[PDB]
């Protein structure tokens, strides 16, 4: 009600995996070992504005 | 009965070592293509196109072989 309101709210993303027609061009490990940074970027990111 | 069985002899070893390399390379060549054509389904006609190719020249040397054993059966004219 007239009162503005704040829902933590939860919608999940796609879970397909990458192609199975799809090849990895580098590696599995070192692409792991790179998107450790990604992810970690990510949910940084996500933290700091979550705390502003 | 001594160099006509001499040409036939090489004749048979060089029909057999050049069907033996060549096509088996031409086996490593479908493989890798076929695998891909069959990954990525988007380019199948030049994959068949380049695989024509690829079975001519590999084919090509086992004719090649298969000529000069047929030329030391049929004319032997160094025997």
């Amino acid at each position: 009600e007239g009162k503005l309101t704040v829902e933590r709210d939860m919608i999940k993303t796609e879970t397909p995996a990458f192609s199975p027609i799809l090849e990895f061009e580098q590696d599995p490990a070192q692409i792991l070992d790179a998107l450790l940074p990604l992810y970690l970027n990510s949910q940084i990111l996500r933290a700091l504005q979550e705390s502003l | 009965p001594l160099i006509a069985a001499a040409s036939v002899i090489a004749a048979g070893l060089a029909v057999g070592l050049a069907s033996i390399g060549p096509g088996v390379g031409q086996g490593t060549a479908a493989g890798q293509a076929v695998e891909g054509i069959a990954r990525q389904p988007e380019a199948e006609g030049k994959i068949r196109g380049t695989l024509l190719l690829s079975l001519a020249f590999m084919e090509a040397l086992t004719i090649y072989g298969l000529v000069v054993a047929l030329a030391l059966l049929f004319a032997n004219p160094f025997v």
